[PDB]
């Protein structure tokens, strides 16, 4: 890896949108992945860093970057609710049907998690509800066995 | 008193042969040690989860075990933490002066009854419960140099040829094994195991039924059939001995007739129980014993019957099997003890030569040299009495209290010969006047003396413990020189002494000493007729002592603080830390780099490099290990450049080069147990249930907060690891049923495969060892490996695991730490230079007010007791001043006149810190307790004088001038004396440079500097502080 | 008598019959107490807010309360005037035969899926020279 | 219900009791007010 | 239960008496390996000490020997109690 | 003195392939030979 | 046994100094005590 | 300490009678003592 790549890793983690705002000037790389295969972008999406993800969209940033799981970005802010992230990815053409290597999209975790906002945003977007993961569950399908009566309405 | 032992000169010499015998005999009998008991008594729960994270620990263990620590007496507070390798480890610390045996007995006790509360696995592997101490008396390397031994096969070794006679070596406290012995390892395989349609559930079932002791009975036992003549015991089964009886193990037979081993779907061989940690020394494979002193055991004479035990083993050890030392205290004690009787001897010495310079008789020499020496035994028999042990801190105790020894005989001594040249008095109606001058000023003195270290004892805490040392060890010395300056002295002046004429001063005598005397009383006319100069304008030496007073708490402030100085132990520490999720091979790499560095750079001055891989500090983990650097000996490192501060501070700078791993190198304090002064130790606790998350955020917000003010706090960092990201396996319930797989079917097959499991013991050689089931390397690094293990179902068909499991990333804790009971984060940090200790905790609690709503704090270790022992500290200055002033008030009737004397303390001091501030050293314990010598030497000084000023003006009627310059001509000759013995006493500590030279310099410049203006000064300002007193009232 | 050595002289002969207790009663906790048969005092804790019920104001004291009280020296024992919070699982003898389930099914089900699972580790000791993967497994956890 | 330990001091442990309290007091949800409706140690204090 | 001197001792006996190391005022330890299973190892202190606190001593450094014991003998409980050799009187009960 | 043993080998490939459980062998071997403690019972008011 | 007899002669030799020692410092003399403690020898004699 | 003038009596069962049995002569003995307020009085068990 690189000595800068490292850093905007770190950087974009713990939320730091001073030290990232430099990395950017100074060319950090934006595609720089960990071990599991997290970019800069999947870590601001899981940890709920907003304008680290707006930054990071603008300095060409991969919106469907993958980890070795699958997963994208737009599963990591969909699953811990993080509306203004979902839309800020959707809105820069993140995949709304992407799927994991256990065929779940972000619509899956979301309902899971009881995400109302976030499942709205998605539909809104396209998203798929007859989708199945490895299991052929739907969306739909996890809400009716979690309880969730208002979920299972827009479903 | 002395009147008493004048005439019965027998007497005094049966008390001094006592004193002599039981000092002798304590000598021998007394425990000898680096350091004594400081910290507080801790007692740490070690428990073990197998293949288990940190929140599986957490939650079903610490907070099981945390949960039943109720009911237990003295205790102060309750410091956790569960780790990813499956290991917590619960501290509990108790008051100061608890009863230790009592409070790690109430700890086991409460453990017993929650026992059966823990899971399975824990109870099997079982809770052990120690005593918290890092004092280590010798750490014994078993390294092998031919190749032919695994750090496996040494540590089986170790653990059964050598740890037993170890720890039944006299004076053995403690011996902790650094590896595991052997364990029947069956590496399983999933290829084979899916072919014969088995599983590892299987693998455990035949295991535990094969290998296992079964109860049989008898043979013609009772109630018998009578008429039996055989009684004979009957043995079933037996645990198993060897690899190819485990092989051997049947777990199936096909319906063709082959039989299913356990050696055709497994690996079986004898490995090591826990392969966590990879340890080298120079390279090549070692393990360790961690050894530890007993309570009231020589340390000296343990280390030395521990190398006779290792000597007797050495023609049976293997091939290329080699005893190495990495760690040892003794030569440190040997050095600490030698140098401190060189000293005493030294002192001796030097007090004949200055006795016998200004004396100039042999008769009188002799009586220092019998009195102080008895001083010193009686001493011994006193710290033997008070449960003392012979430390660094009681033998440099005596050190720092030769000054008053000596200075009691030499005050006799003179105070004869100058009564017997004033008047012509034979020795023996000489001494009785002689000694009616100085016995209520010598009784007064022990009084003065005592009202300064007697209150320093009261400290708590550490810091308490450590001053009890000097505080005893001098009290006790004082008590016992002023009992035989009363007792032994004044016999010994009566019937030793030589009769001196009147008037002969010795200027009538030829040659050097003819010179001498001729010189010295020039001199002493000169010092009254300057004394006398000064009593003229005594308003001029008033504002030029307030100068002293301002520049002396001026340099008080300009000292850095410190608790003990950080000496060249020999050896030192190296941090290797790399990032989060690198493995025990990257680590490796890197260790391989730092051991060639101090073999190729520094291989003038390292001896070995003990790299452990895996280390216990920073959560154990594979990215993290140690690099123990053990130098040469002191005499072959020679200068400032080759000592442990310049190869630490040179390895730093090298090591920062290395890219992807944070090492650096840092040497061990003096005591373990105290960490650092001007330090603290936070804690962010968690007080309303928020969360890992939210907790985790409200650090970085206190961490952040901490950075904005450089100018009050410096190096804030937090001590524990970040998340790490960890691979969530999710079994549907609903497919799992629908195939029919049981779930405990599933997590047995996960759990033994990819984290291990213990299924039972088994006999090697006459030894109970374990026996664990794990996959083999090759089917568990992937999360591609997961969909490889096939489990059976109801019907049997065998479903791989990824038909039931869905997995996905995320981010969780390697390392939960807990504070008292609930969820917390300690940081650690100093305070910046120019702020004290107590500006750096109160802006920390000021920025802990502003973190969100449910995060709480609270001080640990060295912050909770620094708390406690600042409340204690101005009254027992406040009692010292005033026991002080009133032991004097009481000696000369008087409640102005002791002013005089208490004046003399900055004249002391000032000294004390030029010495300290021109050569680079701290306010350190030695530092302290050494301005407490010279501010009582030079007291007593003062007193003499004072005394002798006031009983001339009331019981010859002399004028206030003409006494005190008659007082201080009288005290000029044993004033110089004294000093001159004790500041060439105590030159060879300022100059140590070599071994242990961190304590002597620390305790030799302190003093030294200090005894320079103590007596420079206080010749010229006593008669000052006399006269401007007595004017004043 | 020392009240120290006369409770770990009755907890050695307990220690004896332990195992001889049924099960239940182990689990449930044994406890060995040298406390005086009178109450020093008793720490009232009420809601002047309304917000909390009797139920709620006694979890809260036994959970975040009740616990530092036991563990702080000359506390020989706390009584708690309530009862900490437990997961009520309250059994339909209907709907359990309507499905042919019993309390021996509800038990297991809660047992298998209630558990923190010891998955292992990814790359984990002793690994394959190559391995740059370290990572905790995360298997079912204590539902909450 | 707090139970005195054998041999300890009643206003020792009283005293330790109440600054245990007074930690938790600032982390206590909305209503939550401890109360003394039973404690023999203030009349040891006032008596003395 | 059941297990004879051999294996009591290889897997009870040495166990702990490895763990009875830097015992204080302790002058020998004499221990008995049973073909039936009983393990009994006295600890003699020295005259004057405190046989309280050496009981205490002893129970917590069996603590450390305890989990490498096995499951079985765990099952029976390991008692700790002060000893003595001599009987002071013995009873006798008839039915006359 | 050293005293003679029964020593008793069961054969598990024996015991296997005829169906007989080594748990069901151990316990009939060891309760007939040995004598096994069940469980308790109350004797006149007390637990034996 | 062992131990009382090692012990033996180190007990008789510190109660003779002691003894002596005693002497000295109450008759103030060297030659009091030395003269008393020949008289040990006497006694033993009979004793044995 | 006590109460003064209160006593502490236990009625112990010293032949595995039961409890049934304990239960007759408990009844039997405050039955008794009821018969002699002149000096028992308040005579009561302290069980259920
Ligand atoms: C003065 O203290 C020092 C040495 C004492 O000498 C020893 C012999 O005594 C120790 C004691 C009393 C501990 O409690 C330690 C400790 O808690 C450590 C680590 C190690 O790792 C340690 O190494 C020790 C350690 C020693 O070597 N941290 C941990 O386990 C955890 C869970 C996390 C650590 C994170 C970082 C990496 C760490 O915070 C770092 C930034 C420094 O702060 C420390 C390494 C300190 O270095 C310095 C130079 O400031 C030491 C506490
Ligand atoms: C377990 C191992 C233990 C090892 C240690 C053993 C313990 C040692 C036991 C004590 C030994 C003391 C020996 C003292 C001998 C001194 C010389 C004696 C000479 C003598 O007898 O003259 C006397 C007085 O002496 C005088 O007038 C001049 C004497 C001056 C005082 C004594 C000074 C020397 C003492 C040095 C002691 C050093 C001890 C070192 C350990 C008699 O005269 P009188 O009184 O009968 O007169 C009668 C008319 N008036
Ligand atoms: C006379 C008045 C002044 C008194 C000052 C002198 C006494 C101060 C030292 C205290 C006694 C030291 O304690 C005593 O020292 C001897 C060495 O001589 C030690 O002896 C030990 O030291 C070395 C250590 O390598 C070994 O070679 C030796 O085998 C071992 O037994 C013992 O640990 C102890 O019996
Ligand atoms: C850096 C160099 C420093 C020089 C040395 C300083 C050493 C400090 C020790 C104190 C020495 C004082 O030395 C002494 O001072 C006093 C001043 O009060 C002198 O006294 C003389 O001057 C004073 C003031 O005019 C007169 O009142 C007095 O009558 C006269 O004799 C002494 O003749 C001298 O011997
Ligand atoms: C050495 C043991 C203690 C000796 C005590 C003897 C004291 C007797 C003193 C008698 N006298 C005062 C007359 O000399
Ligand atoms: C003849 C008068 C002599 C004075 C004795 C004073 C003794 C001083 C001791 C002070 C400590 C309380
Ligand atoms: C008359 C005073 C005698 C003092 C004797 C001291 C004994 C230790
Ligand atoms: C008054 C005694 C102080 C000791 C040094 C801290």
């Amino acid at each position: 890896g690189s000595d800068l790549g490292k850093k905007l890793l770190e950087a974009a983690r713990a939320g730091r949108d001073d030290e990232v705002r430099i990395l950017m000037a100074n060319g950090a790389d934006v595609n720089a992945a960990d071990v599991v295969g997290w970019t800069p972008l999947h870590l601001a999406a899981y940890w709920g860093h907003l304008e680290i993800v707006e930054v990071l969209l603008k300095n060409g940033a991969d919106v469907n970057a993958y980890d070795t799981l699958g997963s994208t970005p737009l599963h990591l802010a969909a699953h811990f609710g993080h509306l203004e992230i979902v839309e800020v990815l959707l809105k820069n053409g993140a995949d709304v049907n992407a799927k994991d290597d256990n065929g779940i999209t972000p619509l899956h975790l979301a309902a899971n998690r009881g995400h109302l906002e976030i499942v709205e945003v998605l539909l809104k977007y396209g998203a798929d509800v007859n989708a199945q993961d490895k299991f052929g569950k739907t969306a739909f399908d996890i809400s009716i066995n979690n309880g969730n009566e208002d979920l299972a309405e827009i479903l | 008193m002395p009147n008493f032992f004048i005439d019965r000169p027998i007497f005094a010499w049966v008390i001094a042969i006592i004193i002599m015998l039981a000092g002798g005999l304590a000598i021998l009998k007394l425990p000898v040690a680096q350091y004594p008991t400081i910290a507080p008594p801790a007692v740490t729960i070690s428990a073990s989860y197998p293949g288990a994270d940190a929140k599986t620990v957490q939650d079903t263990v610490t907070q099981v075990i945390e949960q039943n620590m109720n009911g237990i007496d003295n205790l102060m507070y309750m410091s956790s933490n569960s780790d990813s390798t499956g290991t917590v480890q619960i501290t509990l610390t108790f008051e100061s002066g608890t009863d230790a045996d009592i409070a790690q007995v109430q700890v086991q006790n409460k453990l017993q009854l929650a026992m059966p509360l823990l899971p399975q696995e824990v109870q099997q592997q079982g809770v052990s419960v120690e005593k918290s101490s890092s004092s280590f008396l010798m750490v014994v390397g078993v390294i092998n140099t031919d190749g032919t031994m695994t750090q496996e096969d040494i540590s089986d070794y170790v653990a059964a040829n050598m740890k037993d006679a170890i720890s039944r070596t006299s004076g053995v406290g403690d011996v902790q094994l650094f590896g595991s012995q052997y364990a029947m390892r069956i590496w399983m395989n999933p290829n084979e195991l899916n072919k014969f349609q088995l599983t590892p559930v299987d693998v455990i079932t035949a295991i535990k039924a094969q290998n296992a002791q079964v109860a049989a009975g008898q043979l013609g036992g009772t109630p018998p059939v009578k008429g039996q003549q055989l009684n004979a015991s009957i043995i079933a089964q037996t645990r198993l001995t060897s690899t190819e009886e485990f092989g051997k193990i049947l777990l199936k037979v096909n319906q063709d007739g082959s039989r299913v081993l356990l050696r055709d779907v497994a690996k079986i061989e004898l490995g090591g129980e826990n392969y966590d940690i990879i340890a080298e020394f120079n390279g090549q494979p070692a393990s360790g014993l961690g050894i530890k002193l007993a309570t009231g055991a020589n340390a000296l004479d343990t280390a030395a019957a521990i190398r006779a035990e290792l000597a007797k083993m050495e023609p049976f050890f293997p091939s290329g099997l080699k005893i190495v030392y990495p760690y040892d205290t003794t030569p440190f004690v040997k050095i600490s003890i030698h140098e401190v009787v060189k000293t005493l001897v030294e002192a001796i010495i030097l007090v004949f030569l200055v006795m016998y310079l200004f004396l100039q008789n042999f008769r009188a020499t002799l009586i220092p040299t019998i009195a102080v020496p008895v001083v010193l035994l009686g001493t011994f028999a006193v710290l033997a009495a008070f449960g003392f042990s012979i430390n660094t801190l009681t033998m440099f105790g005596m050190v720092l209290a030769i000054g008053l020894l000596v200075d009691d005989a030499i005050v006799v001594v003179e105070n004869v010969e100058r009564v017997m040249a004033e008047e012509g008095l034979p020795p023996k109606e000489a001494t009785r006047k002689s000694m009616g001058q100085i016995q209520g000023a010598l009784v007064g003195i022990a009084m003065v003396l005592s009202a300064v270290f007697v209150p320093m004892a009261f400290f708590g805490g550490s810091t308490g413990a450590i001053y009890r040392q000097f505080s005893i060890t001098i009290v006790s010395a004082m008590a016992l020189s002023v009992l035989v300056a009363l007792i032994l002295t004044p016999a010994l002046c009566a019937t030793m002494l030589k009769p001196i004429a009147k008037g002969d001063h010795g200027e009538g005598k030829k040659g050097f000493f003819g010179w001498f005397n001729r010189m010295f009383e020039k001199s002493t006319h000169h010092y009254t007729d300057s004394v006398g100069g000064i009593l003229r304008s005594t308003g001029r030496y008033l504002v030029l002592y307030l100068i002293i007073v301002v520049g002396m708490a001026y340099l008080f402030v300009r000292l850095p603080s410190s608790f003990l100085p950080d000496e060249d132990q020999g050896v030192f520490m190296t941090m290797v830390q790399l990032p989060a999720g690198a493995t025990q091979e990257r680590t490796q790499k890197v260790l391989n780099e730092v051991t060639h560095y101090y073999l190729t750079k520094e291989k003038n001055n390292v001896e070995s490099v003990f790299a452990v891989n895996g280390f216990p500090f920073a959560g154990r983990g594979q990215n993290t290990g140690i690099a123990f650097v053990s130098l040469k000996d002191w005499a072959d490192r020679p200068g400032e450049e080759n000592k442990v501060e310049a190869i630490t501070m040179r390895a730093t700078r090298a090591f920062s080069q290395i890219k992807d791993a944070m090492v650096f190198a840092f040497n061990l304090p003096a005591i373990v147990e105290l960490g650092t002064a001007t330090g603290f130790d936070f804690e962010l606790i968690d007080q309303a249930g928020l969360g890992h998350e939210k907790l985790t955020q409200a650090r970085n917000q206190l961490l952040a907060e901490a950075a904005k003010h450089p100018d009050m706090l410096t190096s804030v960092r937090p001590n524990g690891l970040e998340d790490t990201p960890q691979f969530k396996i999710d079994i549907d319930q609903e497919k799992a049923q629908a195939l029919g797989v049981s779930i405990n079917d599933i997590n047995t097959t996960l759990g033994a495969a990819w984290g291990g499991s213990y299924v039972n013991d088994f006999i090697d050689r006459g030894r109970v060892k374990k026996v664990y089931v794990m996959s083999e390397a090759k089917y568990r690094m992937l999360p591609d490996d997961i969909g490889d293990w096939y489990v059976r179902a109801a019907d049997g068909q065998m479903v791989p695991f990824s038909a039931f499991s869905s997995s996905r990333w995320e981010y969780g804790s390697p390392r939960l730490e807990r504070y008292n009971g609930l969820p917390s984060m300690e940081i650690l940090g100093q305070a910046a230079p120019g702020k004290s200790t107590g500006e750096a905790m109160e802006l920390m609690e000021q920025l802990a007010s502003k973190l969100p709503t449910g995060v709480g704090y609270d001080w640990t270790g060295m912050s909770y007791q620094e708390r406690l022992s600042g409340n204690q500290a101005p009254s027992l200055y406040a009692i010292s001043l005033i026991v002080v002033f009133l032991c004097l008030a009481a000696l000369y009737e008087s409640w102005s006149i002791p002013f005089s004397v208490m004046l003399v303390v900055p004249l002391g001091v000032i000294g004390a810190l030029l010495a300290a501030t021109f050569r680079g050293l701290t306010n350190d314990v030695y530092f302290q307790v050494g301005l407490l010598t010279t501010i009582g030497l030079s007291a007593k000084n003062a007193i003499l004088i004072v005394e002798f000023a006031k009983d001339l003006m009331d019981k010859e009627g002399k004028g206030l001038i003409e006494a005190t310059l008659d007082a201080v001509r009288m005290r000029l000759r044993p004033i110089l004396m004294t000093s001159l013995a004790f500041i060439l006493g105590v030159m060879p500590l300022v100059i140590s440079t070599g071994a242990g030279s961190g304590a002597q310099n620390a305790v030799g410049t302190g003093v030294m500097g200090g005894m320079v203006t103590a007596t420079v000064l206080a010749i010229f300002f006593v008669p000052v502080f006399f006269v401007v007193v007595r004017r004043r009232f």
